[PDB]
């Protein structure tokens, strides 16, 4: 063309802000995981009462 | 970075006699000039082995 | 060396819009009875300040004869042969459409705004027909 | 039979607006002096995205002699003899006005938008006048 040409290392880009992530899907074992006695995965609170190893 | 544009000045021959405002085509010139921009610094650090 | 550039020699340069996007004339003139040489008829008319870039001259067949002999000569009121001498274009022999060859890049002065058709040869055997010119040119 | 329709295949189609109904540029050129191989002139400029349609030649007598030899290039910056390739319109006994005949349409690209005329052979007799061109192309 030539009318108004601009130049083609001045023109603008523009960036966003919004970024994405990468699925995770998150568990298949957590429904079972509870600190009752008829658990599958049975969890105990009682070394984060007071010491222990 | 920045980038800085320019325009020149214009450049052909008058068109003399008969030639129209609409058949013979200027382009008009541009340029572009991009200044790259970084970090940099300096530290001095004070004991107390030299100091008391 | 001393083949400076031209009087152009400063400026930008033309494009889209209201110029001198070139342009055209078009006249179809209808000989008929006999054809002699007092014949004369514009067909089109130009601007003042206009330079011409072609002229395109197409006809029928106006002399049906064994040996065709009519001649035909288009120009305007100053020079009566300007554009076409002898062009021969509307016998019935030969082919038409012939294409300007003289005058072409000039700047047209007052009193020379209007093209003529005059017959230069008489016509053997008259017939009907017409003739059409085409005059291309633009404006500053 | 693999002929297909063109790059052209789809589309619609132009009329009356600001598109690229042709257009011309025209520059008279004046030479003075003596004529050597020396010389070199604009006449007129194009645009980048444009395509020729074909390059008008008008000269005047610029070698009066009983042989003349004087011959003519016009072309741009890339190819010296890209439209016309010795011309000899500028004699004093042959006809001027002779139309362009190679490198018609095509694109014209980058550093190829000024017309030069170079001069090919020496005048045997130098004398004054001028030499006008008339470029017409169109735009998308």
């Amino acid at each position: 063309m030539a009318d108004f040409s601009l130049a083609t290392a001045s023109q603008r880009k523009e960036w966003s802000n919004k970024a994405h992530m990468e699925y995770v899907r998150r568990s298949r074992f957590a429904p079972y995981i509870r600190n009752t006695e008829n658990s599958i995965f049975q969890g105990y609170s009682d070394l984060e009462k007071r010491a222990g190893d | 970075t920045l980038n800085i544009p320019l325009f020149y000045k214009l450049g052909g021959a008058p068109v003399t006699g008969d030639t129209p405002i609409v058949g013979n085509e200027t382009p008009l010139d541009n340029y572009n000039c991009g200044v790259p921009v970084a970090l940099r610094g300096k530290g001095v650090a004070i004991t107390k082995n030299q100091t008391f | 060396m001393p083949a400076t550039n031209s009087a152009q020699a400063r400026l930008a340069a033309p494009g889209h819009g209201f110029g001198g996007n070139v342009k055209v004339s078009y006249g179809s003139v209808a000989f008929t009875g006999t054809i002699t040489t007092a014949d004369a008829a514009t067909v089109c008319n130009l601007p003042v300040g206009a330079i011409v870039l072609g002229v395109t001259l197409e006809s029928d067949d106006l002399d049906t004869n064994a040996t065709p002999t009519i001649t035909l000569n288009v120009g305007d009121a100053g020079s009566a042969t300007r554009y076409f001498s002898a062009s021969t274009v509307a016998q019935a022999g030969t082919s038409s459409s012939a294409p300007a060859t003289t005058g072409l890049l000039w700047t047209v002065t007052e009193g020379n705004t209007a093209v003529r058709i005059a017959v230069a040869n008489n016509a053997a055997t008259s017939a009907d027909g017409s003739v059409r010119v085409a005059v291309t040119y633009y404006l500053p």
